[PDB]
């Protein structure tokens, strides 16, 4: 029955041909994992990218697809380990609500120190900055009540505030960014880095930010590969 | 909750009525099963390469 | 309050169960098996290497013929390999690329897959057109599917991330039976050789035994220190081994309601991903996160050998129905056969 | 069987001092990161305290910063949390929550619905 | 004599080290199929094969000639000359390709992933080896390199072959590594800014040195091994101030010792280090 073995041989050849055809597309597409608590703006972000598990968008002939898991339960312990090969984790944080910020920092620390996710960079989107602006301008909710260190924090000199921005708002937002980078840098160890970004719900240039951040991630991965960095 | 507590209570009460055997009995059963199939396990007793499908 | 009384009664029942378990613990199986001869050093070598997957692998299952196999990777493909000649018989694309499980029907007529899509997809291998196509899509779970196994061509038992198991009839598409009682995510299940019962391990460090026909949790085992990732029946059918994240394997008996063996070493500090017995049940092959595989003597608790062929964590492992060879699939997108 | 039992707490005037002791049985207490989680009435569970395997790294919630002290004894297998100068908004049900995996600085125990490795909870109430 | 035995021992250690290193690099790929999967390993293997050929073909015969003091192989030497310039130019050119390859992997990463299929790597390797053969075997058999067989290279051939086989690789490598240094320094500036912000928040150069050390060693080993040889190979045919034959032999020995040194630099990646340790 050598004819059967030959038939299986061309079946195998066709299967490998189709597999290579799919492999080219798979290597040509970039996975992304979108994560963040509810009422953070992830739905607004994916809508701007144009509640759904999957989103696809193309920038400069580069194809990204974002995965947002909503159907799974609240526990994130074991269904996140399947995202160890994604290009980046887009972590969305609602900066306007100080009550649940500590949960966001704990989740970011858990992702950062994860044994299977130590190689995955995190792109941090501090959404809803305008609401934080009215919150700090009103003076009804003080950050010192939730974060005492803010009473003794000074705004960094490498800050680029918008024209007309209240420096109190700049100090608050950069204090949040400083907490997140403090969590990130403790065990950064050169493998993965965090990319903070300051965004609002009305922004239309978000897709470019992830593109630039992924370019930086791939450049730094290649640099670490050749032992330069 | 109360419903979950009642379900756990009834499940534990129903499970507590299961009759268990001595550890030595399970030990003897495992010994008999392992000795009854020791000669037929290719991983335990290495088979000749002539009858091994993965050797060429 | 009635809740406090129920909690106190449950604690009393747990104490009674512990006392009854300690009463039957007259001795340990280590003393009984200290008189048997060691199996000797077992050094297996990679006889076949199965390459072609694009991403990490999560599952595999050898069929009754001990010839064909299934494998799932995060590229959204199900590849049916011929173990003897390393040929590929089918390459089934998947609508959802995040699958975690596979099953091979005893008749060889169907394959199963499932994952984060919350859907159990059944594909018919035997088609009249020559091309494999999906047959049924089972929906109703609110959590990710972790493992699924066929009883026959008409009954499939599935384990989901919503802490529930479900016995489905493929034709009608309905949950014929629902198994509930687990608090944490249930990660793996195995069916008994007579298919009368099946055990499942969860993230609450507990395993539960279920009757397929009635859906009643007959018995429950605890003892693990962390999440359970693997489970498989002893070939006899009266015992099973479980792997956990605390770097320990534990062998329990169905009738004894107690823990029989604990397999651990001081130089291994990573969890166990897959556990399976050999044909005679003497060798227990376990996969570890430290990129290696270890074979335990299921009778003397001593390691009989290491399979260090993978450069990444091993996620799936399996033995034939004839006990002839063992396949290991790891996150490097390769399968390796050992004999 | 994993069993984390916490004790202490109850009704007390504001500004008092309370000690919470968590009893861990059935596992290796030294190899596990431990956390203290409280659930405010009408609000979800929130992280309140942390302690590492060796006690080298200690963290607190910003709100309870400077008022809560956590102590861990591996030999006795008991976790302590001492609270002083309580505020009227500090009343909640406190759970002794263990981090999921050994030899890891990672925790996902702030979950609300179900978590296996938590105790029943000790109620502490502050009022005039 | 003492000098003869010492030179014999030095040459024996040089050739044995070259064989050991390049055969180990080749075996790491022959035995392990995961290394050959990546595109850059194609260029690394091509360079390793070029260095192994350099060693096994060129070194033993010139070593025997040096020890005996005269060429004992008669008319073989002409062919051997064609076996030198072809094998050496394949060593220098491949490095160039590797360098430019790295540049793209650092400079245009997405286009590098989409555009460098293994076909492109095969085309680059084929171009390198085709240049190596067509600059060496064609002129040698047609007697364009001749102005014991110790024949001074003709003025035209020496300048032309030197220009191509060195000054195109060295210029390309210098431009590539300057661009890579600029990119790496920009990235290090960004990382240092973020790290300084984090440190200042906690309170309330070395990475640049590492980049400089790596680039300096990678460029400097190659330059110190090759450049003196090529400047002398350009000057001496033009006006034979001048140097003797022993100095020329020393510099060609440095040129071929670069082939021995290349495995340590270009082939001691993290993936390769495990492979050599296992073997
Ligand atoms: C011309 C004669 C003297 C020597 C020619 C040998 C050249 C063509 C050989 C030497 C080693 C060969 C390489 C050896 C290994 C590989 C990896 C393989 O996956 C792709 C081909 C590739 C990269 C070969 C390319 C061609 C190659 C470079
Ligand atoms: O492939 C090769 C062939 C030959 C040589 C050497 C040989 N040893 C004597 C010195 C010498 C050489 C070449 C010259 O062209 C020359 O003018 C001089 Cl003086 C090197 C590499
Ligand atoms: O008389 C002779 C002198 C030297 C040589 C070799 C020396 N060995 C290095 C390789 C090499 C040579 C010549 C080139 O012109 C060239 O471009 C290269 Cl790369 C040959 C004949």
């Amino acid at each position: 029955q050598r004819n059967e073995e030959k038939a299986q041989r061309e079946a195998n050849k066709k299967i490998e041909k189709q597999l290579q055809k799919d492999k080219q597309v798979y290597r040509a597409t970039h996975r992304l994992l979108l994560l963040g608590a509810d009422n953070s703006g992830k739905s607004t972000i994916v809508k701007q990218m144009r509640g759904i598990f999957e989103t696809k968008f193309q920038v400069d002939k580069v194809n990204f697809h974002m995965f947002d898991v909503g159907g799974q339960r609240d526990e994130r312990r074991k269904w996140i380990q399947c995202f160890n090969d994604v290009t980046a984790i887009i972590f969305v944080v609602d900066s306007s609500d100080y009550n649940r910020l500590q949960e966001a920092l704990n989740l970011f620390k858990s992702i950062w120190n994860n044994r299977w996710l130590r190689t995955i960079s995190v792109i941090l989107f501090l959404n809803k900055q305008d609401l934080l602006a009215e919150k700090v301008l009103a003076g009804k909710s003080k950050i010192e009540d939730y974060f005492p260190e803010f009473a003794r924090y000074t705004t960094p000199e490498d800050a680029t505030p918008e024209p007309g921005e209240d420096p109190r708002v700049t100090r608050a937002k950069y204090f949040i960014r400083d907490e997140f980078l403090r969590i990130s840098t403790a065990s950064g160890d050169g493998r993965h880095y965090c990319y903070p970004h300051f965004t609002c719900a009305v922004d239309t240039e978000n897709a470019r930010r992830i593109f630039n951040d992924c370019r930086d991630i791939i450049q730094r991965m290649h640099l670490r590969q050749y032992e330069l960095l | 909750s109360i419903a979950q507590a009642r379900k756990l209570v009834e499940q534990l009460k129903m499970e507590a009525n299961i009759d268990r055997i001595k550890v030595s009995k399970a030990a003897a059963d495992l010994m008999a099963y392992c000795e009854a199939h020791a000669k037929e396990d290719p991983l335990l007793t290495p088979v000749p390469a002539s009858e091994n499908p993965f050797r060429e | 309050s009635e809740l406090d009384q129920l909690r106190q009664e449950a604690e009393q029942l747990k104490n009674q169960i512990r006392d009854a378990r300690k009463a039957c613990a007259d001795a340990t199986l280590s003393q009984i098996t200290n008189n048997i001869d060691p199996v000797g050093r077992i050094q297996m070598r990679t006889r076949r290497t199965l390459r072609g997957h694009l991403a990490k692998i999560y599952a595999m299952h050898w069929g009754t013929d001990s010839r064909l196999l299934v494998s799932a990777s995060q590229d959204g493909k199900l590849i049916i390999w011929d173990s003897y000649t390393t040929n590929k018989v089918h390459a089934i694309p998947l609508r959802s690329s995040w699958v975690m499980t596979c099953a091979y029907a005893p008749s060889g007529n169907y394959v199963a897959c499932g994952g984060l899509d919350n859907i159990c997809s059944i594909y018919n291998l035997k088609t009249r057109e020559g091309n494999v196509r999906v047959s049924r899509e089972l929906a109703g779970h609110t959590g990710y599917l972790s493992c699924c196994r066929f009883l026959d061509d008409n009954q499939i038992v599935t384990s989901s991330g919503d802490t529930t198991c479900a016995l489905w009839d493929i034709e009608t598409g309905q949950q014929t039976t629902t198994f509930t009682g687990h608090t944490g995510d249930v990660m793996s299940l195995s069916l008994a050789p007579d298919t009368r019962l099946f055990v499942s391990g969860a993230c609450d460090a507990s395993a539960k035994l279920w009757d397929v026909r009635e859906g009643m949790c007959r018995q429950t085992f605890t003892g693990h220190e962390s999440d359970i990732n693997a489970i498989c029946f002893f070939p006899n059918g009266n015992a099973f081994a479980t792997g956990s994240d605390d770097a320990t394997c534990r062998l329990f008996d169905l009738r004894a309601d107690q823990e029989l063996m604990t397999y651990s070493h001081d130089n291994i500090i990573c969890g166990i991903t897959s556990v399976s017995f050999s044909k005679s049940g003497r060798l227990l092959l376990a996969g570890y996160d430290d990129f290696n595989c270890n074979v335990w003597d299921a009778l003397k608790a001593d390691r009989a050998g290491v399979l260090a062929g993978h450069d990444n964590r091993v996620s799936c492992l399996g033995v034939t129905d004839d006990g002839m060879a063992v396949a290991t699939g790891s996150w490097d997108s390769f399968l390796k056969i050992w004999n | 069987q994993v069993q984390l039992q916490e004790s202490g707490g109850g009704l007390v005037q504001p500004g008092g001092s309370l000690r919470l002791s968590c009893a861990a049985s059935g596992f290796t207490f030294s190899n596990y990161k431990m956390n203290w989680v409280r659930q405010a009435p009408g609000k979800g569970l929130e992280w309140v305290s942390d302690i590492s395997q060796s006690g080298a790294s200690i963290s607190y919630t910003g709100s309870v910063k400077g008022r809560f002290t956590i102590s861990r004894d591996n030999a006795k297998n008991t976790l302590y949390l001492q609270m002083n100068s309580l505020k009227p908004e500090d009343t909640a049900v406190y759970y002794c929550a263990r981090c999921p995996a050994p030899f890891t600085r990672d925790c996902f125990d702030v979950t609300s619905t179900t978590y296996a490795y938590r105790g029943q909870g000790t109620q502490v109430t502050v009022s005039s | 004599f003492s000098v003869r035995i010492l030179t014999a021992c030095f040459l024996s250690l040089l050739i044995l080290s070259t064989l050991l290193g390049n055969t180990l690099v080749c075996a790491a790929v022959i035995r392990f199929r995961h290394l050959r999967s990546k595109v850059t390993n194609f260029f690394v293997i091509s360079l390793a094969v070029s260095d192994l050929l350099v060693a096994v073909l060129v070194m033993p015969w010139k070593a025997v000639a040096e020890i005996a003091g005269f060429w004992p192989f008669g008319s073989f030497c002409n062919i051997w000359v064609a076996f030198d310039i072809m094998c050496s130019t394949a060593s220098i050119l491949n490095l160039c390709v590797i360098s430019v390859d790295r540049y793209w992997a650092i400079s245009s990463p997405f286009r590098y992933e989409r555009k460098m299929t293994p076909k492109a790597a095969f085309i680059l390797i084929s171009v390198a080896w085709t240049l190596s053969v067509l600059i060496s075997f064609i002129p040698v058999q047609l007697s364009w390199h001749k102005a014991n067989c110790d024949s001074s290279l003709s003025r035209t051939y020496a300048i032309s072959s030197s220009v191509i086989s060195f000054y195109i690789p060295v210029a390309i490598m210098i431009v590539t590594y300057t661009r890579i240094y600029r990119i790496a320094q920009k990235q290090i500036r960004r990382i240092a800014a973020l790290e300084r912000a984090a440190v200042h928040a906690k309170n309330c150069f070395k990475r640049e040195t590492k980049v400089l050390k790596t680039l300096s060693v990678i460029m400097g080993v190659f330059v110190c091994c090759w450049l003196p040889f090529f400047i002398l190979n350009c000057i001496l045919p033009f006006c034979g101030f001048c140097i003797d034959s022993n100095t020329f032999d020393v510099f060609v020995w440095f040129g071929w010792a670069n082939s021995s040194l290349n495995p340590i630099i270009y082939a001691f990646n993290a993936d390769f280090r495990k492979a050599f340790s296992t073997l």
